[PDB]
């Protein structure tokens, strides 16, 4: 009872009687928006969360959706939709929700990682600083110990009273938190009951602090949080717990790294950025090597293309010793070096560009300037120096405007070719299916581990059995391929598996479930339904900005555009020994057919191309295989095809 | 200096530059 | 396990409630389906009586009907076929 | 002044001695400014007892090996600072733990002289092997919040006598936050989560209730100086 | 800088899209002919370059850049003006060259620019001109961002980007350090009234002033007190002088919007920390202290005209009364006797400003509304309502009733007999939202307004007013920023260097005057020529104290920090000092905008989209994409049926939920029916 | 016609058990 | 589009419609039907007086006497303040 | 266990601020404690400031007077840094008339009966031989800063111009604490505060105050058992 009809309501609306907010309250419980930054990269562009009201006029916006937003707050602009039906506020409940989706599309890996001043809090907050306030330290003379507490409480006391430092070496006794796999086992028999556990730790109340955020089926980390260390982390918790665990999780490490960034005390003084002392006598010599050039080239000795690739390798070797002379100056209690060496944001060279060396700046065409900026950014430019710098920020911000319109362009393309392929079948069931490397082995008897394993062979349905010589059928044909069977199939030391995928998948219309594998977003199967073309377009078209430019991002236009390369590198057509002979401006390399066949002609080989090197450098007799390069660059995707199939 | 209005602004400026700053709208 | 409790709109856990479809769309739809009949036997509430039955969980205060659904889902005392 | 929006104290009890309080609504930001303060005035306020320093037979100065036990001297010194003790008389008493031959040892089996008390008795201490006789010497005194061991200045005269710390409040953790309740209706105003975890020898509601008293005698003292001057009340409950 | 910019392609010209990078690089002729940092950031990046400081058109429509030329070592004072062809026929020495303070260099190896574009050292014989001084190149409005030396391009570009997009503060107080370049560009700028020939002030007023020259004659000075400016923005002229005073020819008389003293001041001076607090500055957020709000620190005026206009029409003629059907008193309480709103009535949002009816004519009623006129006797009122409203957000007091009208014989446009204009004003205080920045791109809106007592304080009890990231000062390389902070401290809290030994070795080369400092006094960093690290470091070391004995800031530039919110002292020390900050024009109600149902398109049947309307927001392809990518394909669909294009879906839908029922399904959009009749209209049988 | 859309999860029929029904 | 549909108006009309007829239910049958047939509600075709009392067996100014009665009964504003809000 | 109990004592520096040291405290409470009582200070101690003025010349806050230098706006901001205190409740007006060249002072204000400026010497504004100043002011208790309240929220005429109001009799407050810390554990915290006011009351009345509004809240743990 606040109005007779509509019309009276709607003029209290307009009017806003102050009860209005109660009923808004009423109305906004359990009714989620969905947020949209400006252009949608990819599909995490689009969440869904509960609202609450808060004074002002500007949208209150989680901290750690920013990173899959790519929204930062200087004055960024966030529009908001409504879901009206109960089909879509259970899509956007259950479906777009914020803590559903941590994960990536891409990779997988969690996307709501804590970032700058989390990373840095935490960062501090794990660190392990010797010589602390109350250190433990073992000496025990007439004196006891003095470094062990019963209980993190009584730590937690003992840092409030003006005793512990937070990052001081300790042995406190848990009780509450189990123990890493070794202690564990070996203090009991492997019922790791850290509800009744009651065991010692020679830590940093720190860490203690930090893993009480963790749950408590979680294992001691006792490390030092880097952001990779923190990423593995989040890994292992979103490949073992529910979704809901990690929410919460992450929650609580945005709060103690907020808690623990203020305390951190990471400022930025002009005494806390230090030129290093030997900089001058290092560009003194490097200047005498550059003089020693200059006059070899006052001569005539060399020609002035060549004095200029001198200059240049005179002067990159002299920037690389500055930032080797910064590193080893710089302590790590700096904050401009703790930022980085955190993981936070930030590479090196930012630091190097701070203090030390600017080093050589581009043309506008893109060649180098010869003369290079000797003078760091806290000593001042001076005016030729700025105008030289000038160049290379202009051309970069061009190639950022052009980059991401070529981006929505790539994503516009892959997204109208992949569209119509959605998962409809359960299996398609046939055995043909891609063999992946998996980690080929050392010839000292290694298996050593391949780097792009988590980018191939993880999270697919194996449509072989692993035996391991007709042994054990260690992992069944269709295990997932997560962690712990690859860790299995390392230690039988088998590479070479057939996995199911969609290159191979029988389902026509589309393509089935079990040659996809794993989903990304969600660690489990794919569901029955999921567009996986819309999610594969997206999450290519998506970092193509951060792509930094024959090779780069038209090179890659090109590549699935299916254009011939510029730089075509040719291939064997047969194999046998080469005819490897250098021509008049361009090579004339022709191949002795090893079967019953013609010497294959090649006749425009430029020089520009050149022997590649593999296996030793190429020479002329080599016995090529069939479809081998015979330069070294580019091979065109549509004879590779009528080649080797 | 050499505006008689202008208030008491101290300046770093080691290089005594001659020429005045023109008449910035004369374009 | 002992996880923690939740709050707002992640209550009942979706994770816990996955357990009890086969896809999230089944879930979705499920749920909406459910929201649909009760707040048609909420409309019907005024009119005589029908077999749209009412919310098998003493539902909340003030609670919108697709909370209701969600959480008589996670109770399982529903039961539905696919397409 | 009136304060116009009466904020209120809910004991909402969760396991035994760790009951968790809100404070609602209160005028921002007045959570953070008492928050704090109740936190520090629970943490150090409070009197209770606790072991302060320990003369063990057999133990001279290595103090790592002891005859007969399982236990570390470290262990044996944090289990026993991990002892609940209420006395009564505000001045250093002592104890003995005596136990003869192979067995595992209580909290319990000290005996525990007048004016004091062993809350947690089942507790175990000690595990002495076998053929073990023990005679451990036990100085408790009340105190409040927490001070680590007196050095080997006063604590070093008996060769016996090496001290511990002594954790004498009788809560142990406490944490605290704000909440935004009712900002558009109530105007921004916020909500002290408190909670608090005591040992066995009070209860939280008896901490915070002492807290409150021993915080009001202390404002008391800003108080009398205009009793007549204006503050801001809320009056009745 | 609206005034000298240079458009590099356009009419007469290459087209933008058709335009590459070629263009929007910089050629090294460019030096001192047109500004290599001011830009815009968009798409428009080096099309749009402003000119120099001293550059000088040619009457042939070339760019002059006057240089010092320098005959046998010794630079005179001959001043040439060069172009680009008298530039390439010789080589160019620089400002920073020491000279003997006779004329000649003192190292025969100099600094030189190569007719080719190159840069090349050469005997001190053969340079036959020098640049006039620094700061040759840069623009006028780069020309005044401090330490910009030190300050990296892209941020450079933002705040000399961000210098021009200041709002003016009700206050409007000078920078405590700047360059030499506020004081000539204010009174360039034509924005403050100029004491024109040289005399005594007869009388001062608010918006007049009288002086009486030396020889008999007057001249009086008209104000333009809240002048509307063409962004809103007030444009006030408060006098400067006095009763008594003697005025000098080209003396500022009066501050315009954004001067004070005479000088420029987009901004004002804050005390500033750079820890990281509580993830409130995250990622390039700014948090305030309420002391700015309650101190009118930072507010704005954004004087705003509504206008309306009575024509005619067909059925009549429009009229402006006081008489508004099916309406009653309380609304037209505020409006005067004639329809018009009066002076000082403060408005809110869908308030009446014009009362304005025209005749509907005379159509047939339902039989509903014919049998509730019938109940209360109410007549058809044949004439329509369409009144002038306040629309939504905007509100403040009613200042000016700019009232026109044919019959009064003001020329109008055809068939309009009374045009109305009225302007509002809203003193808009700061808040959470409005984009702040520095003068080096340091933008970030305001996160998060603190109350001021847990706001954390410098030791003796001073509350530090705004709070900005550390980590978005070494990534971005703008520590220009921090080095202003550190010499703002200087010149706020005051120096005086000992006189002991005299002349300190890092004060040698730091001209007099200086070695000592009042509190509160400005001082002046050119652009490249200006403070150093050691002069800054040796300045900041004598820092004389407060009101006692408080050195509050160590010789690093530091000062420990109270916590306010908790109350402990931060565990490390935390640099100060004072930034001059500005407040720009991107608030937020410029911006929050909210539709549930307004107007909709005539042709299409979509929600008009755009601010000035109620306004949807355009969800576009790529949205559609992510939300094909959720497979929420139900969302989808009301998306693009029931709240876009579904005409008969979108009044179920409204009934569905005011009647509490369940939302109906969704029918076939109206743009397809559309494609579909122009498909059929092609001859094309669509079946 | 992908996920929500598919005609294996838009066509369910939802209606509580039979004990349920008969808990009122 | 200032002649497309302003959307709020239309269900307040519906609205409206279904409380003038609950208004119309609190009164008689005669008074009903004189009030539905007089202006049309029912149909759309407003009839007149004299149509009402052929259709009722009664005289037109009877008709007209059951018009002021009715009248005079909808015009309490403790009847009718939910069909003044109406307008 | 340390037996003595804490006790408050009076510094005076100058008229307007005074010091107020605390002895014995406990190690690590004499900052929250000092904590406390500066956001008690800062925010929330009741006084009065002006609430709306009336200019006869004027309707509305964006115009000039005829004979003055500054303008409505430019008053408005001098007037906010006027400290004035009343005793009553209730919303007293004051008046201030002026005619002739000069300056206008704070002090010219005539005030009723109960308040008092405090800044006599205030500049408010300057005249000329036309000049003519004419404006009444309403004072008005309260607490903490209060927003411009809205004359739709009142109902009052074209004559109040309404303005922001600050009723805060504090100007300035720190506090510094001397942790004493032997190694004999007889340790104690010696909390010295310092206040500053804005000359409407004295440090030991503001002080009395806060300590009395945190007496009332602290009980709220206390007596509830
Ligand atoms: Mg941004
Ligand atoms: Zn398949």
């Amino acid at each position: 009872n606040h109005a007779q009809n509509i019309k009276s309501a709607k003029r209290m609306v307009e009017r806003q009687r102050p009860q209005v907010w109660d009923v808004l309250e009423e109305v906004i419980a359990e009714h989620p928006v969905l947020l949209n930054r400006a252009p949608t990269l990819h599909r995490l562009g689009i969440q869904a969360f509960e609202p609450m009201l808060v004074e002002g006029k500007a949208i209150q916006l989680h901290p750690l959706v920013c990173e899959a937003f790519n929204a930062d707050f200087d004055g960024d602009q966030m529009a908001v939709h409504l879901p009206l039906s109960a089909e879509a506020q259970a899509e956007a409940r259950i479906l777009m929700l914020s803590s559903n989706n941590i994960l990536s599309p891409a990779s997988g890996r969690p996307l709501a990682m804590p970032r700058l001043d989390m990373v840095t809090g935490l960062y501090y907050l794990t660190t392990e600083v010797p010589g602390d306030t109350g250190e433990y330290q073992p000496a025990s003379g007439d004196h006891p110990e003095t470094g062990v507490y019963s209980s993190p409480a009584e730590a937690i006391m003992a840092a409030d009273r003006g005793v512990l430092s937070v990052r001081a070496k300790i042995k406190v006794r848990l009780t509450q938190l189990r123990p890493p796999v070794e202690i564990e086992a070996e203090l009991f028999g492997h019922s790791g009951w850290q509800p009744g556990d009651a065991w010692m730790a020679e830590t940093t109340l720190g860490r203690v602090m930090f893993n009480e955020l963790l749950p408590l089926g979680y294992p001691f980390v006792n490390k030092q949080m880097h952001k990779k260390v923190q990423a593995a982390i989040i890994n292992d918790l979103a490949e073992r717990y529910p979704m809901i665990v990690v929410a919460q999780t992450v929650d609580k490490l945005k709060d103690a790294g907020f808690y623990w960034a203020t305390r951190s005390g990471v400022t930025v003084s002009m005494a806390d950025v230090l030129v290093p002392p030997r900089k001058k006598e290092i560009l003194d010599h490097y200047e005498e090597r550059a003089d020693k050039v200059e006059k070899q080239f006052q001569r005539g000795a060399l020609n002035h293309d060549e004095r200029n690739e001198a200059l240049v390798e005179i002067w990159k070797e002299a920037t690389d010793e500055v930032g080797q002379a910064l590193r080893e100056h710089y302590p790590d209690d700096n904050p401009i070096i703790t930022i980085v060496d955190s993981g936070a944001t930030g590479n090196f060279t930012q630091t190097r560009t701070l203090a030390g060396m600017k080093g050589l700046v581009t043309n506008p065409k893109g060649e180098f300037i010869p003369r290079p900026v000797k003078s760091s950014f806290r000593e001042g430019l001076t005016v030729l120096e700025y105008f030289i710098n000038t160049h290379g920020a202009r051309k970069g911000l061009a190639d950022t405007a052009l980059r991401t319109a070529d981006s929505g362009y790539l994503t516009r393309r892959l997204v109208d070719v992949s569209q119509d392929v959605i998962v409809r079948e359960h299996d398609c069931q046939t055995e043909r299916g891609i063999v992946v490397e998996l980690a080929e082995r050392a010839p000292d008897g290694t298996l050593i581990r391949d780097p792009y394993i988590e980018t191939s062979a993880y999270a697919r349905t194996l449509g072989t059995d692993a035996v391991d010589e007709a042994g054990n059928v260690i992992v069944e044909r269709g295990q997932d391929l997560g962690d712990p069977e690859i860790d299995a199939l390392l230690a039988a030391g088998i590479t070479q598996v057939k996995v199911r995928s969609v290159l191979t998948c029988a389902t026509s219309t589309g393509v089935c479930a079990t040659c996809y594998g794993r989903s990304m977003a969600t660690g489990k199967l794919v569901d029955i339904g999921e567009a996986v073309g819309i999610v594969a377009a997206q999450s290519i078209g998506e970092p193509g900005t951060q792509l930094t430019m024959t090779g780069g991002l038209p090179r890659v236009q090109e590549l699935f555009e299916a254009r011939v390369p510029r730089g075509k590198a040719p291939i064997a057509d047969v194999t046998g020994r080469v005819r490897l002979e250098d021509g008049e401006r361009f090579y004339k390399i022709t191949i002795v057919p090893d079967d019953g066949g013609e010497e294959v002609v090649y006749d425009k080989i430029s020089k520009r191309q050149r022997l590649r090197v593999f296996k030793r450098v190429l020479s002329d007799g080599d016995h090529v295989e069939v479809g081998q390069q015979l330069m070294e660059g580019s091979a065109d995707p549509h004879e590779v095809l009528r080649v080797q199939g | 200096n050499s505006v008689p209005g202008a208030p008491n602004r101290v300046s770093f400026a080691k290089l005594r530059e001659p020429l005045e700053v023109p008449g910035l709208l004369d374009v | 396990g002992g996880y923690d409790t939740p709050l707002g709109i992640t209550n009942p856990p979706i994770d816990e409630l996955l357990d009890r479809v086969s896809s999230k769309y089944a879930l979705v739809i499920y749920a909406a389906k459910r929201a649909r009949q009760i707040n048609d036997y909420y409309n019907q509430l005024g009119e005589g009586i029908l077999e749209y039955v009412g919310p098998l969980v003493e539902p909340g205060l003030q609670e919108k009907p697709l909370s209701i659904a969600l959480r008589e889902i996670h109770a399982d005392l529903l039961e539905h076929t696919e397409g | 002044m009136l304060i116009s929006q009466r904020p209120t104290l809910s004991e909402d009890v969760l396991t035994d001695n760790r009951s968790q309080f809100v404070i609602e609504p209160l005028e921002p930001g007045f959570g953070y400014t008492l928050g704090n303060s109740l936190r520090r005035t629970l943490l150090s306020s409070i009197p209770g007892a606790a072991v302060t320093s320990i003369r063990i037979d057999g133990v001279l100065h290595e103090f790592t090996t002891v005859p007969g036990v399982k236990e570390d001297v470290t262990e044996i010194i944090l289990n026993l600072k991990s002892l609940v003790v209420s006395s009564e008389e505000d001045e250093p008493v002592t104890m003995y733990l005596r136990k003869q031959g192979p067995g595992e040892v209580t909290a319990g089996d000290i005996v525990p002289p007048a004016g004091v008390t062993v809350h947690n008795p089942g507790m175990h201490i000690a595990t002495l092997n076998d053929k073990g006789k023990l005679e451990v010497e036990l100085v408790v005194e009340r105190g409040r919040g927490y001070v680590p061991a007196v050095q080997n200045r006063a604590s070093g005269a008996e060769i016996g006598r090496i001290p511990v710390d002594s954790i004498y409040s009788p809560v142990l953790k406490v944490t605290y936050k704000v909440d935004a309740t009712r900002v558009e209706q109530r105007t921004d105003f916020d909500k002290l989560i408190l909670d608090v975890e005591t040992k066995n020898s009070i209860s939280p509601r008896d901490a915070l209730a002492s807290a409150g008293k021993t915080l009001v005698e202390l404002f008391g003292l800003a108080r009398e100086l205009n009793v007549e001057a204006e503050g801001i009340e809320i009056g009745p409950s | 800088t609206h005034k000298r910019r240079l458009l590099a392609l356009g009419p007469g010209g290459l087209s933008r899209e058709r335009a590459g990078l070629e263009v929007r690089d910089v050629h090294p002729s460019h030096y001192g002919r047109m500004c290599p940092i001011e830009t815009p950031e968009g798409p428009n990046i080096g099309l749009i370059g402003s000119l120099s400081v001293y550059a000088r058109v040619n009457p042939f429509g070339f760019i002059e850049t006057p240089y010092r030329k320098v005959v046998d070592g010794v630079v005179s004072d001959e001043i040439v003006y060069l172009t680009a062809d008298e530039e390439d026929r010789h080589v160019v020495a620089q400002a920073n060259s020491p000279i003997d303070a006779d004329g000649r260099f003192v190292e025969p190896r100099v600094l030189v620019r190569r007719k080719a574009g190159e840069v090349e050292y050469v005997p001190s014989s053969e340079v036959d001109y020098m640049d006039v001084s620094p700061r040759q190149m840069v623009s006028v409005a780069t020309a005044m961002i401090p330490f910009l030396e030190h300050d990296d391009a892209n941020r450079a570009l933002m705040g000399a980007n961000m210098q021009r997009q200041a709002v003016p503060l009700v206050r409007s107080e000078a920078p405590l350090v700047g360059t030499g370049m506020e004081l000539r560009a204010a009174i360039d700028a034509g924005d403050v009234v100029v004491a024109e020939e040289s005399g005594v002030i007869e009388e001062v007023s608010a918006d007049y002033i009288t002086v009486m020259h030396d020889n008999g004659t007057r001249r009086t000075y008209r104000m333009r007190k809240f002048a509307r400016s063409n962004h809103g923005t007030c444009a006030n002229q408060c006098p400067i002088v006095d009763a008594g005073d003697r005025v000098e020819a080209g003396q500022v008389i009066a501050d315009g919007p954004c001067t004070d003293d005479g000088e420029m001041a987009l901004g004002k001076n804050l005390l500033v920390a750079i820890m990281p607090w509580e993830g409130h500055n995250y990622e390039d957020a700014i948090i305030l202290s309420n002391r700015l709000v309650e101190e009118d620190v930072l507010t704005s005026i954004h004087i705003e005209e509504h206008e309306i206009d009575a024509r005619d029409t067909k059925l009549g003629a429009e009229e402006i009364t006081r008489d508004i059907p099916n309406i009653s008193d309380e609304v037209l309480a505020d409006l005067d006797e004639r329809g018009i709103v009066r002076i000082g009535a403060e408005v809110r949002d869908g308030d009446i400003l014009v009362g304005k009816v025209t005749p509907k004519g005379e159509t047939e009623l339902t039989p509903e509304e014919r049998l509730l006129r019938a109940i209360f006797g109410e007549k058809a009122r044949e004439v329509r309502d369409t009144s002038l409203k306040v629309p939504h957000g905007e509100s403040g007091k009613v200042i000016g009733i700019r009232v026109f009208s044919r019959e009064d014989e003001d020329e109008l446009p055809a068939g309009v007999n009374e045009l109305v204009r009225v302007y509002v004003a809203q003193k808009r205080k700061i808040s959470d939202g409005d984009k702040l920045a520095g003068r080096h791109g340091n933008k970030g809106v305001i996160g998060k307004i603190l109350p001021v007592e847990d706001m954390p304080f410098l030791a003796d009890g001073t509350p530090v007013d705004i709070i900005l990231n550390t980590h978005g000062v070494p990534r971005r390389m703008n520590i220009g920023q921090i080095l202003e902070t550190h010499l703002g401290w200087c010149a706020h809290s005051g120096w005086k260097v000992d006189a002991a030994k005299g002349v300190p070795d890092w004060a040698a080369r730091l001209p007099d005057e200086l070695l000592e400092a009042q509190p509160n006094a400005i001082v002046s960093t050119p652009v490249f020529d200006g403070a150093q690290e050691a002069e800054l470091q040796g300045l900041l070391s004598c820092t004389l104290p407060n009101r006692d004995g408080d050195v509050l800031v160590d010789a690093d530039g530091k000062a420990m920090l109270f916590d306010g919110r908790s109350g402990e002292p931060f565990p490390y020390p935390v640099t100060v000092g004072y930034m001059y900050i500005m407040k720009l024009h991107h608030l937020v109600d410029d911006k929050i905008h909210a539709r549930s149902t307004g107007p909709y398109s005539m042709i299409t049947q979509q929600p008009l989209g755009g601010k000035a309307q109620f306004g949807g927001q355009r969800f576009g392809e790529m949205e559609c994409w992510a939300m094909q990518a959720y497979g929420a394909a139900y969302t989808l669909q009301e998306l693009l049926t029931i709240k876009s294009d579904d005409t008969v879906g979108r009044v179920k839908v409204y009934e569905a939920i005011v009647k509490g029922e369940n939302i109906p399904e969704p029918g076939i959009p109206e743009s397809f029916k559309v494609l579909l009749k122009e498909l059929q209209s092609l001859c094309l049988n669509v079946e | 016609p992908a996920g929500t859309g598919i005609n294996r999860y838009r066509n369910i029929a939802v209606q509580p058990t039979e004990e349920a029904r008969a808990a009122a | 589009d200032s002649e497309a549909v302003v959307a709020v108006d239309a269900v307040s009309f519906t609205l409206l419609q279904d409380q003038l007829q609950s208004v119309l239910d609190t009164l008689s049958e005669r008074e009903a039907g004189v009030v539905r047939l007089r202006f049309g509600l029912t149909d759309g075709q407003p009839r007149t007086l004299d149509e009402i009392g052929q259709v009722y067996g009664v005289t037109r100014e009877r008709i007209r006497q059951i018009e002021s009665k009715t009248m005079s009964k909808l015009r309490h504003p403790s009847r009718s303040q939910v069909l003044r809000d109406y307008l």
